[PDB]
């Protein structure tokens, strides 16, 4: 079927009964402890069988097909909002569980019509690592990378993915992207021409103070002191999105 | 809610 996920296929061949209703991967299997973790804003793995065959909760359409038909129309504020709170719920989780995505990008934001979204194709930044551009044939996204990973810095942190939801953050505000750099080197000139002046007025201009501030502590080029999911999750800019639990 | 309704009833 339709599905070109980062690292394999998705698609659905078989089902078994029950209206199982999945999504389907193909492409140490510490993945298999990936099953045990469950959270409303994770795609949940339901199996995992080496012959390697991912099973997937199955949703349709990922944030970046939705900021594309939202592109003239935005994204309402609120909505903004409560997928970031719900993508930051999502990344404490898993790094609470030291778990990194270490290569989000909008395709594997999966939506519902709930209004819920999840985190996909999570944890997985061992199989195959993380893609990079070794032929002319392949493409590869390097709009959402940390500039630590950019340089080739071996040594990676949960604050990669915070920057990664730093971009996409920026991204539903304009869907236009923040740094659409076309190489690595071009893409750390973009970054550090972006940051060197920086309260981001004039890039994200609709964003009001709070979430220029939220977004540019999200997007400290210092990886030890940009913000993390706890910590972000406690921003002013959450403060109408915050409601007690019941 | 409108945004998602029209979206995915796109
Ligand atoms: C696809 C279509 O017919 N209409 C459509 C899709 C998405 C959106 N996005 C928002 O409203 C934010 C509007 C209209």
């Amino acid at each position: 079927k339709i599905g070109e996920g980062t690292y394999g296929v998705v698609y659905k061949a078989r089902n078994k009964l029950t209206g199982e209703v999945v999504a389907l991967k193909k492409i140490i299997r510490e993945i298999s402890l990936l099953k045990e973790l469950n959270h409303p804003n994770i795609v949940k793995l339901l199996d995992v069988i080496h012959t390697l065959y991912l099973v997937f909760e199955f949703l349709h359409q990922d944030l970046k097909k939705f900021m594309d038909a939202s592109a003239l129309t935005g994204i309402p504020l609120p909505l903004i909002k409560s997928y970031l709170f719900q993508l930051l719920q999502g990344l404490a989780f898993c790094h609470s569980h030291r778990v990194l995505h270490r290569d989000l990008k909008p395709q594997n934001l999966l939506i519902n019509t709930e209004g819920a979204i999840k985190l996909a194709d999570f944890g997985l930044a061992r199989a195959f690592g993380v893609p990079v551009r070794t032929y002319t044939h392949e493409v590869v996204t390097l709009w959402y990378r940390a500039p630590e990973i950019l340089l080739g810095c071996k040594y990676y942190s949960t604050a990669v993915d915070i920057w990664s939801l730093g971009c996409i953050f920026a991204e539903m505000v304009t869907r236009r992207a923040l740094f659409p750099g076309d190489s690595e080197i071009d893409q750390l000139f973009r970054i550090f021409r972006t940051l060197g002046t920086q309260d981001f007025s004039k890039v994200v201009p609709p964003l009001d103070e709070d979430g220029r501030s939220l977004l540019s502590q999200m997007l400290h080029y210092d990886p030890n002191k940009r913000i993390s999911a706890k910590a972000a999750l406690a921003h002013p800019f959450f403060q109408d999105v915050t409601k007690p639990v019941p | 809610f409108e945004c998602l309704d029209a979206f995915f009833s796109c």
